[PDB]
């Protein structure tokens, strides 16, 4: 329940993940300025996919894909992940 | 030159010998632990140096096809003598 | 007339192997570097496959180096990379391949060695 | 723990398991299993003998090279034992005899050799002594042999207080004295039983379930100062036992009830033979004697061993003592006998 | 260039040449190449399925009369995609010649037995079988000649390791000769001798 | 740098260079040739624990795990901790992670200072060096601040100089002026020459603007000290001006950080925090040393009867202050991972087994959470890279160093956060050849470089 | 296509037909071979031991290996039926001489560095 770090794995230059990288890209910074003491790790992938992981207390974590995504998706999963929901 | 150990054991020209926990003792109980006398250290250290009025020597340790390789040997350092690397035999150059 | 299989190559069941010495074993397929004592560049040629180092320890009654994997020696030599890719997948070890390091082509001027203002005029030869 | 003695390689002949054993008495029916499974994974192994060399040599293919040292020894000098004993981590006492010689009594070998042993190899700074007693050993036993092993097991605790002790009951293999024992009594034509065999309990246990409790007894840390009992899956009435035996080797079985004085009376005039002892007073008298229930004991189970039943191991060792017309008999075949279990 | 180097032959040189194109003209349905080695050997490599026939002609043929099969054996060649190669030497007495045939195979393609022509191949074809793994069709009695019984692997395989997997002692406690996995007191030790430098430009190959 | 182990019936007879054109591409530095020496003695071989006495004392596997396994299901949270040192792979790294994970610990350290402020470890490239080492081969201008290249990084010096001498390379020092074995331009060594820069009132400005290929690196051992963070602060600030006046060059990435330690980027991948400070704010109960040997925190910084766990290969600072000894395996002895300052991650191989009872270092750790109770999925290496591959994807690309640039964003980050610099002057931690061949654990225990070490001091 | 050509049999049903056969001739052989060797194991030990060999290869899905392990088998077979086996080689299917190795990780940990 308790939140403990954010990966974000995202890929150079496959399509799939060109919302992630708008998103990283535009508003990044805001959401570092908003939790500043919140590890978000920026990561890159291979062919595979875009990926979110979501690390809680004890070790717990899983995992949403964000293929295709826009930015607005994204952001519009982070503050679900960030806020008591899902 | 053959020397002893704390608990007896002849030491190797090389140096090995068992340490007083090393359970490996046990092999040479009512046996001998094979020892070679003649410590080639010692009898190389026993040989003369011998003079030479050149600045380079030639070595092939004695006995013609029944030694080594020839080799020559540089003496012009004069605080050093010159030592063969096969044979361990030494040369230098008259000094004083 | 034939029977045309659609299955992928396996020879495991057949040649042998202990089921141990197939399925922990690691093969790496590279090609050898050249030893940096020597300037030649034959053994530099072929690929090779070997198998992943186990251990070894001490005999107790002459100090000789002991084993207990059959397949420390094991090296094949192949043609190319996939030769020995092909050859690692029928046989059912699990590969790590390393892509052929070449060296990159230099430009050598022994003019350079007397530059009238670059710094790569040598001050001895 | 002195890197030398650091285990290495996969368990195997070449290999090094850590474990420097004396094994008194190796020479024997149990000696030969405990030597070949000290070697069969790299131990080092010192062999006391004080017999004629010719009598080791079957011991000698059971280990790597150097990994098996012979060494005499002599059970009445202290200073023999300290030469075997001065290098080894594990002491192995199986050193026993059925009979009294002119030389050597009951309580030579049970007492006074069991407690040299054990207070030399405590002066040497050995840490593990593994001590074999018997199952039955009383103070108050009929048999003079199952005393002198009370009393050597007792002095063994007082000498070496951090020894293991384990008790078996009645080994049986192909060179025992009890399967054996029974089948070579088809000479005489009928089988003499006190009482019939028919208030006589027996629980035999396998040779090489022993040997390996001792196996895992030496690499049981916490098996330091206990004592284990040794014994079989199943007891049987010693009659049911000796029918048994019968029918596996293919022999017509004649049994008739002895008194016990005209056995003793046997097992005297068996007695006089300079050589081994066909039978001996001391030994009808154990054979005759129902096996004791030591719950409160721990047992093979608790060293990692299921106990080996004899309906499964009978045939390797009677199948010599039949005719020609019965060897290829299959083991399935001769109807395993009754157990008063519980 | 006298003393100490080998004299050369045309003449037979010629010949075996002359005779390769006789026989690669006579059978183009098998025959893929001719080749005459320059201390004149002569071999021919020909595709599997024509082993029966040529070998026929050549033991048959009144201008070949290879009458005597002097070997058979088979190379293992892991870098191939047809692992193994099996070769034929014939010896013919009228003419005094030999003769090489060469074709391959993989693990699982049998190879037609050619006991039929030449008896003598009955046990060769088998040690093939034990050594290399190659399965010979309508052979008479196939089975392992070398081995020991039930021996598991073709030792003749460049996989194969040099001492195997298992080893044999005597156990006391099953009064029998046991097999276990193999364990070296010393570890044979590899050399690695290649010289870093060419020795042989005539066969250096293309730099791909 | 890629080498090639020679061994010999078991033994590690010597360490010869591998070509690589991108890293080394012949060569290897003194230390990397002849510190294998160091790792025959005073090695770690079994485990060890506390007697009655208060004395360390040989003991098996079974009962050091158990003791360390019941002192970790005493304690939760903050009250545990771990400190990684300077030769640690990745697979234990995120071994350790993991295992502390699951008792709810982030008390996960290195020794290596890297500021926190701004983005922090969040962008890779806030902490690599993005021009890779062949791309100083095309660089006209680099700025040297803090750092002194050739000790700490030997080939990367090597390959200043090749460019300085083959592409006619400009160099400039901000830092005591130390022998770099090629002519560079010293600026001074206070930090406010860098202010002077970010300003653009210093002539070093100028030829910056001028620079259409510049480099800009940063070295880690300037931000140990407390003011690390202004001082990145403003190189990248530099950084900044740079982009802004020349414009963008396409993809240069001027920005770039020098790392000393083999194991400091794969942990800053994985999450580590950077530095022990964490440590020092809540001292823990039980603390992990995973080869942690460079003396940062002792007894005195923690509380009494605190439980210390060393994992390790060679008796060094850190064993001696040990409850538990877990004798690891050395780098020589395991297929490991490790990152390069570039980003570039690299495998080791298995040349020899570990000595006496020493075992893989992630295989311990994986024992000791099995015993503990809270059993790691991962069972054999290749699940360790999964695993790996699921919290940091570069980490199983091995031999990629190409990666997206996040300088913009790290720059406005660390804008917000304006500590002053302080009037000490930057001093390498390596000032002449003497303090180069003893730096870490197997180096301080070869005595080649005792040797070396005695030559240079005094010659004879 | 993949134009490969067979050894026995056309597909898989043949190929299971053949190793049918072949498991019959073993099952009926099990007995002989307790009685003519003089074993100490019963029958129904050695039809379990002859059913593990078979369960062992049932992953193969290719009729050309499952031809050669008939083959194999066959060849097994009548080595033991002419008795050019010994003793030693038919209970070296038993492996009765080789101590236990446990599968877990922890027994690995603790013995050595092998996987
Ligand atoms: C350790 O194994 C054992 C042996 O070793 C193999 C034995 O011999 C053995 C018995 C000891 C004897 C040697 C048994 C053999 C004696 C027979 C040959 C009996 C023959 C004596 C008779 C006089 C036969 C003739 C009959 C008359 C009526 C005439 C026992 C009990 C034993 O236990
Ligand atoms: N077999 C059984 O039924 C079970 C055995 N017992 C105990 O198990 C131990 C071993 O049994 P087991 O193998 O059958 O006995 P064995 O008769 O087969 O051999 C006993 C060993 O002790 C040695 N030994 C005997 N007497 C002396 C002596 N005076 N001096 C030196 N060495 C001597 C023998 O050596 P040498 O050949 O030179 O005479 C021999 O090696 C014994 O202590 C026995 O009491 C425990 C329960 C029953
Ligand atoms: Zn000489």
């Amino acid at each position: 329940l308790g939140l403990r770090e954010i990966r974000i794995h995202l890929c150079q230059r496959s399509p799939g993940s060109q919302g992630v990288r708008d998103f990283i890209e535009k508003r990044y910074v805001e959401l570092k300025k908003a939790n500043p003491d919140l590890p978000i790790l920026i990561r890159e992938c291979s062919d595979v996919q875009p990926k979110l992981w979501a690390r809680y207390a004890f070790g717990q974590e899983k995992n949403v894909s964000l293929n295709n995504f826009s930015a607005d998706q994204v952001t519009r999963t982070l503050e679900n992940v960030l806020s008591g929901k899902a | 030159g053959v020397r002893t150990s704390p608990t007896g054991e002849k030491v190797t020209h090389t140096g090995q010998a068992y340490d007083d926990g090393d359970y490996r003792r046990v092999r040479f109980s009512d046996r001998q632990k094979e020892v070679n006398e003649n410590f080639a250290i010692d009898l190389i250290a026993e040989q003369p140096v011998s003079e030479v009025g050149s600045r380079v020597i030639s070595c092939d340790g004695g006995g013609g096809a029944l030694g080594h390789p020839r080799v020559y040997i540089n003496l012009d350092k004069e605080t050093k003598t010159g030592t063969c690397g096969y044979c361990g035999l030494q040369f230098r150059q008259p000094h004083h | 007339q034939l029977i045309a299989v659609d299955e992928k190559l396996d020879i495991t069941t057949l040649t042998g192997v202990p089921e141990e010495h197939i399925k922990t074993r690691k093969v790496r397929i590279f090609v050898p570097a050249r030893n940096n004592m020597q300037s030649g560049v034959n053994n530099t040629k072929k690929w090779k496959m070997e198998f992943d180092t186990r251990e070894r320890w001490e005999n107790p009654l002459m100090g000789w180096s002991s084993t207990a994997d059959p397949l420390s020696n094991l090296v094949l030599t192949f043609s190319t990379k996939e030769d020995a890719v092909a050859f690692a997948e029928k046989n059912g070890w699990s590969f790590d391949v390393e892509e052929r390091k070449v060296p990159k082509p230099k430009s050598k001027s022994y003019g350079a060695n007397f530059s009238w203002n670059k710094r790569t005029r040598v001050s001895t030869k | 723990l002195h890197h030398a003695l650091i285990p290495h390689g996969k368990g195997g002949r070449s290999s090094v398991s850590g474990i420097v054993a004396t094994v008194f008495g190796a020479t024997g029916f149990l000696g030969r299993y405990v030597v070949n499974h000290l070697g069969r994974m790299g131990s080092q192994v010192i062999v006391p003998y004080r017999c004629e060399p010719y009598d080791t040599m079957h011991l000698r293919p059971m280990g790597d090279l150097g990994q098996i040292i012979f060494m005499e020894w002599n059970g009445k000098d202290k200073d023999s034992i300290r030469k075997v004993v001065e290098h080894s981590n594990v002491v192995i006492n199986l050193v026993g005899r059925e009979w009294e010689t002119k030389n050597f009594d009951f309580e030579d070998v049970f007492v006074k050799i069991p407690h040299a042993i054990a207070q030399v190899s405590k002066e040497a700074g050995v840490e593990k002594l593994i001590h074999i007693s018997h199952l039955n050993a009383d103070i108050k036993s009929p048999s003079r042999y199952l005393r002198s092993k009370a009393v050597g097991e007792k002095e063994v605790r007082a000498a070496f207080p951090e020894a293991t002790i384990i008790k078996p009951s009645d080994i049986f293999g192909r060179e025992d004295r009890f399967l054996n024992y029974f089948a070579s009594m088809r000479w005489f034509g009928g089988v003499p039983l006190i009482s019939l065999g028919k208030e006589t309990v027996k629980q035999p246990v396998y040779i090489v379930d022993v040997s390996k409790g001792i196996i895992n007894a030496i690499k049981d840390p916490d098996a330091k100062g206990k004592t284990f009992a040794f014994v079989g899956p199943n007891r049987y009435l010693l009659f049911d036992l000796v029918q048994y035996i019968f029918a596996v080797a293919y022999r017509p079985f004649l049994p008739y009830p002895l008194p016990h004085f005209a056995y003793r009376w046997v097992g005297r005039l068996f007695e006089v033979s300079p050589f081994e002892p066909w039978t001996t007073r001391d030994k009808v008298e154990r054979v005759h004697m129902s096996d004791m229930t030591l719950p409160h004991l721990p047992g093979l189970e608790d060293l990692g061993i299921q106990a080996t039943p004899l309906e499964l191991k009978a045939i390797e060792v009677l199948r010599r003592h039949r005719t020609y017309r019965w060897l290829t008999s299959e083991m399935e075949d001769v109807k395993p006998a009754k157990t008063v279990n519980i | 260039t006298r003393p100490t180097i080998r004299p050369r032959n045309d003449v037979v040189h010629k010949q075996l040449s002359a005779f390769g194109q006789y026989v690669a003209e006579i059978l183009p349905k098998y025959v893929q190449q001719v080749q005459v080695s320059c201390f004149n050997e002569l071999e021919i490599f020909i595709h599997p399925d024509g082993v029966i026939p040529v070998l026929t002609f050549l033991r048959d043929h009144t201008n070949a009369q290879f009458k005597s099969l002097a070997d058979l054996t088979a190379v293992d060649v892991p870098t191939r995609q047809n692992r193994f190669e099996i070769v034929y030497n014939l010896l013919s007495l009228r003419f005094n010649s030999r003769i090489r045939v060469k074709t391959y195979t993989d693990e699982l393609t049998p190879i037609e037995s050619s006991v039929t022509v030449y008896k003598a191949a009955n046990w060769y074809e088998r040690e093939i079988w034990d050594m290399f793994g190659v399965f010979f069709a309508n052979h008479p009695d196939l089975r392992r000649i070398l081995t020991d019984y039930g021996f598991e692997g073709h030792p003749f395989r460049k996989d194969f390791p040099l001492s195997g997997y298992v080893e044999l002692r005597y156990d006391d406690e099953v009064k029998r000769v046991v097999a276990e996995p193999v364990e070296l007191a010393q570890e044979f030790r590899k050399f690695d001798l290649n010289s870093p430098w060419e020795a042989f430009p005539a066969y250096r190959q293309p730099p791909e | 740098s890629n080498i090639v182990v020679s061994t010999r019936t078991g033994e590690v007879m010597r360490i010869l260079p591998r070509m690589h054109e991108d890293i080394n591409e012949e060569w290897i530095s003194d230390k990397t040739r002849f510190a294998y020496d160091g790792l025959k003695r005073q090695r770690l071989t079994q485990p060890m624990i506390r007697n009655e006495k208060g004395l360390l004392t040989y003991t098996t596997w079974e009962d050091a795990l158990s003791r360390v396994a019941g002192m970790l299901q005493s304690f939760q949270g903050n009250d545990v901790a771990a400190i990684a040192g300077g030769l640690v792979d990745a697979e234990a790294l995120v071994a350790l992670k993991d295992l502390l994970n699951r008792v709810d610990s982030d008390s996960l350290c290195t020794e290596e200072v890297f500021p926190t402020a701004g983005a922090g470890t969040d962008l890779r490239s806030n902490y690599l060096l993005n021009t890779t080492i062949a791309g100083v081969e095309e660089a006209d201008v680099i700025l040297l601040v803090g750092t002194n290249p050739r000790f700490e990084a030997p080939l990367f010096n090597a390959r200043i100089r090749k460019s300085w001498l083959h592409n006619d390379l400009k160099v400039a020092l901000i830092g005591s002026p130390v022998d770099l074995t090629y002519r560079y331009d010293h600026l001074g060594d206070s930090p406010k020459i860098l202010q002077d820069i970010a300003s653009g009132n210093h002539p070093f400005s100028q030829i910056l603007k001028e620079a259409k290929k510049p480099m800009v690196v940063l070295g880690s051992s300037a931000l140990q000290r407390s003011d690390g963070t202004a001082i990145l602060a403003a190189v990248s600030n530099i950084a900044q001006n740079i982009r802004l006046s020349s414009g963008v060059t396409g993809d240069w990435k001027v920005m770039n950080i020098l790392h000393r330690i083999a194991s400091q980027v794969a942990a800053l991948d994985l999450g580590y925090k950077p530095g022990v400070e964490a440590i020092r704010k809540n001292p823990p109960k039980v603390l992990f040393l995973l080869g942690a040997d460079g003396g940062c925190i002792t007894r005195q910084d923690l509380p009494k009867d605190c439980f210390i766990i060393y994992q390790g290969h060679h008796g060094d600072v850190g064993a001696p202050m040990a409850d538990v000894i877990l004798p690891g395996a050395a780098y020589t002895e395991k297929s490991a991972t490790y990152v390069n300052t570039e980003g570039r991650a690299q495998q080791t191989k298995v040349a020899v087994t570990p000595p006496g009872l020493a075992r893989e270092d992630w295989k311990i750790i994986r024992a000791l959470s099995e015993i503990a109770g809270m059993t790691l999925p991962y069972d054999t290496l290749d699940q360790v890279r999964s695993r790996l591959e699921e919290v940091s994807p570069n980490l199983v690309r091995y031999d990629d160093v190409e990666g997206a640039n996040y300088f913009q964003q790290a720059n406005e980050l660390s804008k917000l956060v304006n500590q002053q610099l302080l009037a000490d002057p930057l001093v390498p931690p390596q000032l002449t050849i003497k303090d180069f061949y003893m730096t870490d654990s197997i180096s301080r225990a070869s005595q080649t470089m005792a040797k070396c070490v005695k030559a240079v001091t005094e010659g004879i | 296509g993949t134009s490969v050509k067979p050894i026995f049999s056309r597909d898989m049903n043949e190929a299971k037909r053949r190793v049918r056969e072949l498991y019959r001739a073993w099952y009926r052989e099990v007995p002989n071979t307790v009685h003519l060797f003089q074993l100490d194991i019963s029958v129904k030990q050695g039809r379990d031991k002859v059913r593990e060999m078979f369960m062992k290869n049932a992953h193969v899905t290719d009729p050309r290996v499952v031809d050669l392990l008939v083959i194999k088998g066959k060849m097994e077979l009548e080595e033991t039926i002419n008795v050019w086996k010994q003793r030693t080689h038919i209970m070296r299917f038993f492996h009765e001489t080789e101590a236990p190795r446990p599968t877990d990780f922890l027994s690995k940990f603790y013995v050595g560095h092998d996987p």
